[PDB]
């Protein structure tokens, strides 16, 4: 069973630069049992190129493919918008037919540092037993972030997850939510709650802090 | 009383494709099947039902010699019971064969640098081959539920594509040279026989 | 158009079975290669069978002996019948159609989600992320099984500046959500904020309003 | 014409892996299928599978599908045999067929694997006499023999007089008794008159033990 | 999944007269494109590779004797062996082939028949060597009988003996077409000792009536 591999796993260029996609297999294939797709984030699998080299109908002249052997490309001369998102190859020599592992292309922008905010858990949530410490980090780039959150100035850990959103299609920046989750018998032991950011946009980290009881 | 063709279909310089498959009736000469299977340049040899060893010993009405190209990988699927693009629609062998499956590899010879067009195989068709059966149909295949009328293009595809053999592929991928022998007795007069 | 209509998941038990569908339109599926392709959460493209024009069909080791595809020309439809189902089977299905070298996989259906869980269906329990002293407010979803959930804010009238960051499942078992908006600080008690989430799995309607606290 | 010829006896332990092989000389292998045939001690034949060294298709028989695998090396004209985890069941005699046809009996065979599973380790014989009876017919004939009591593995050769004596003598086939050991017994009648004259000793060999004994069998001097 | 039975399983058949063994099937063997049928029988004799005998049901390997045949059709399928020689005697098994799962049947021993012999019976005490050893085993020996079936029962001063029994039985000898078994019973010295009249009772076609051979332990009998 043969086995696409696919470099680099992540890449990021500017609009309009060239993207040199690649994609070797375990065994040689010959280049006319060969394809590449695209898929979109929430969409599906959208065909580029059947064979190693032709445009399916509808993909425009700037995607082109190439290779033989066991090395294959996928080449963007020119990259739009409407071209950023996960590209998968795939082998149809056998009936068995394998995918690539994929490679994500994201837009590369200038760093921007994030505005921090954080929320208290409501009043209506402490009825119920538990207590979520939202922190938000809206609209920075690039991606990388480490927040740490902090309990009476005591590092916690194991409590806390967090989530980060695709890049925003007008700006292309990342927006993060970290969410410590505890018991309200544990949230009423402890009086100050903060949220410390560290992030290339920042020269030193940023802290956002509040007090239990609105005090 | 005379010497068999088998050497007119192996040793032939040119062979069909795959779904206009030739087919030789041997009759009416005495055959020596022992070069076949003490030959050195088969890379397999698949009998179906009889010992081709100790084939010289008999008698048959008719022995049918057919032969085409393949690629490597699809010669496993030339035999009874076989499922695959092959076997369902360029060339299907009953479950109830009687004969032998010879298949060497021919890069040399049947492969151009730049893709040798001249070899074909059938991918689509709407039903499988019934057990020998040959299409050499070029109509446009309708895949769609609009009709083509002659015209090909989206869901009006060429019923025929090329293997495209080229020496550099892998040798799974290499044209094989194929003869598929077979052996049939009615309560007919026996007229292809063996030495002494 | 030409499109291929995708029905048959949603949640079921581990050793359970699906039956699902891909019904069809301006292609006949009796006359072509079908191929069904599914994707695990977060993973990639994985393939899963194919159905020749005359009936051969192959499938993919994981699932050899338990999946098994089928198709009604009447109603122009592939179906595909999973059985012993396991976790790992949890993807999103894919059906499309292969020209092999005429093309390859040129259409492809939206696709159907299966989720493979014992869990119990369970409603969002929405909660205020209120302003301090431009600003940014929201509403947290919580305890919410299975997945997706929407959030709208003014009924769909707010649009810029939202992000609504995707679920995380948590310890529980059970997803959990966040959404906010940045919102210019002066307008804050003059313009009311209602965030409006659906969860369809457990046909719960919230409608949450925020506002800064005392 | 070809022949077939497969590897040397093997005895392992029980849970222990194993792989015999069976290799085909002579011009026109490329159309031979090589089956494989087990036989238990004293039973029946019965057919495991089939390969094809060309391009391994291979057919298991219903009762061995996932018990062995049997592959191939069509470089070295060999098709093989081999257990994941041998069972005290397994002892067999172990036979490669030859059909050159898939439809076809087997013209050629090997010459068998004697494969022994047991917990059993290698043991030399204790060779005990069975001496003349005193109430023996004077005028007639007598009998006397050889007692070859523990040993393992299999086999072991018995002769009398190194050969010098054949006529007349029942080597037995051995017993497995429930200790794991073998146990074989043989015999030769004789005339009484040489009773005082002639003296009868048995050779044993046992080849895996490396062990040779000879015992010296005389009416019982009372 | 073609299940084959042969018929009978022993078949003790004189020297050159005929001999008829059966073999049925469970399925029409016929392919109607050559319309011959795919079974073979095979000779093994003790220790031997089986030797392919006859190809199909009626065609006949070379290098094998003109009294070996092959019929039937259908389900139905016999060998006959025409005039019986002495370098013919083995067990004969019939495979179909079919298809795969090829099967054979589960094999007719086929014997010299002779005269009636009965046997010449001895029994031997245990060796003080071996007693040395802490086992004690009192062999009886069946000489030169026919047919084979013979059955030895031992006894303790008349105490049935049973499952302290093993025995073992030679192949057909080729002078004089008879057989001899060997059943040795193997007991603990104490055990042994405790006990005075070893008997071994031996019951056969050719004995009128059971013959016995005794001793008495320690006594020089
Ligand atoms: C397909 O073609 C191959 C090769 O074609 C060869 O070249 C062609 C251009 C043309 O000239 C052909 O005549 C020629 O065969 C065939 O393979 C050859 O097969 C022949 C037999 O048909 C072989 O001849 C043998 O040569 C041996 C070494 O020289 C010799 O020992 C052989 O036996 C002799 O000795 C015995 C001793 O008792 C005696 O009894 C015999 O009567 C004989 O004299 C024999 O002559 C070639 O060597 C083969 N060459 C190669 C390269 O394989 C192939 O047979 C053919 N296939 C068909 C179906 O026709």
């Amino acid at each position: 069973e043969i086995v696409l591999t696919q470099s680099p796993g992540t890449l990021s260029l500017s609009p309009g630069e060239r993207a040199t996609l690649s994609c070797r297999a375990s065994q040689s294939v010959p280049s006319s049992y060969l394809a590449w797709y695209q898929q979109k984030p929430g969409q599906a699998p959208r065909l580029l190129i059947y064979g190693a080299s032709s445009r399916a109908t509808g993909i425009p002249d700037r995607f082109s493919g190439s290779g033989s052997g066991t090395d294959f490309t996928l080449t963007i001369s020119r990259l739009e918008p409407e071209d950023f998102a996960v590209y998968y190859c795939q082998q149809y020599g056998s009936p068995m037919y394998t995918f690539g592992q994929g490679t994500k292309l994201e837009i590369k922008r200038t760093v921007a540092a994030p505005s921090v905010f954080i929320f208290p858990p409501s009043d209506e949530q402490l009825k119920s037993g538990t207590a979520s410490v939202v922190c938000l980090l809206n609209n920075f780039y690039p991606r990388e972030a480490k927040v740490q959150w902090k309990v009476d100035n005591a590092l916690q850990s194991g409590n806390s997850q967090e989530s980060v959103t695709e890049q925003d299609s007008k700006d292309s920046t990342y927006s993060l939510s970290s969410t410590l989750t505890l018991s309200k018998a544990d949230y009423e032991k402890h009086k100050v709650y903060a949220c410390e950011v560290t992030h290339q946009g920042l020269s030193s980290p940023v802290t956002k802090s509040f007090n239990r009881g609105e005090c | 009383t005379n010497l068999c063709p088998f050497g007119e279909v192996f040793n032939a310089t040119r062979f069909a494709s795959v779904y206009a498959w030739n087919r030789k009736r041997i009759s009416n000469c005495v055959a020596d099947y022992s070069v076949l299977y003490n030959s050195a340049s088969f890379s397999t040899f698949k009998c179906y039902g009889v010992s081709p060893t100790k084939l010289n010993d008999l008698c048959f009405t008719n022995v049918y010699a057919d032969s085409f190209v393949i690629r490597g990988d699809e010669v496993r699927q030339i035999a009874p019971g076989q499922t695959g693009k092959i076997a369902d629609y360029n060339y299907k062998l009953p479950d109830d064969f009687t004969g032998c499956v010879i298949a060497w590899n021919s890069n040399n010879l049947d492969s151009k640098v730049g893709g040798n067009y001249n070899y074909l195989y059938r991918l689509f068709r709407k039903s499988n081959l019934k057990p020998f059966e040959r299409d050499i149909s070029t109509e446009i295949y309708q895949a769609g539920s609009t009709p083509c009328n002659g015209v090909e293009g989206f869901n009006c595809y060429f019923p025929l594509q090329s293997y495209g053999f080229q020496p550099t592929n892998g040798v799974g991928y290499q044209p094989y040279r194929v003869v598929v022998l077979s052996f049939e007795l009615l309560h007919a007069p026996a007229t292809v026989c063996g030495p002494k | 158009e030409v499109q291929l209509v995708e029905s048959g998941g949603g949640l079921i038990q581990p050793g359970g079975s699906l039956r699902l569908s891909c019904a069809a339109s301006g292609i006949t599926v009796v006359r072509n290669y079908m191929t069904w392709v599914r994707q695990a959460p977060g993973k990639g493209l994985e393939w899963v069978s194919v159905i020749y024009s005359g009936g051969t069909t192959y499938y993919a080791d994981s699932v050899k002996g338990r999946f098994t595809i089928s198709r009604d020309n009447s109603k122009n439809t592939m179906y595909l019948q999973m059985n012993s189902l396991r976790a790992e089977d949890t993807a999103i299905y894919y059906c499309a159609r292969d020209l092999e070298v005429v093309g390859a996989m040129d259409v492809w259906g939206q696709g159907t989600t299966v989720t493979v869980s014992s869990a119990s269906t369970k409603g969002p329990s929405v909660f205020p992320l209120a302003p301090s002293s431009t600003a940014a407010l929201g509403c947290l979803v919580k305890d919410y099984f299975p997945e997706p959930v929407t959030v709208s804010w003014n009924s769909g009238a707010l649009t810029s500046g939202v992000h609504t960051f995707p679920a995380v499942l948590q310890s529980s078992g059970l997803y959990s959500l966040s959404s906010v908006v940045t919102v210019p600080s002066s307008s804050l008690g003059t313009q009311t904020y209602i965030c409006n989430v659906n969860h369809k799995p457990s046909n719960t309607k919230v409608d949450k309003r925020v506002e800064p606290k005392s």
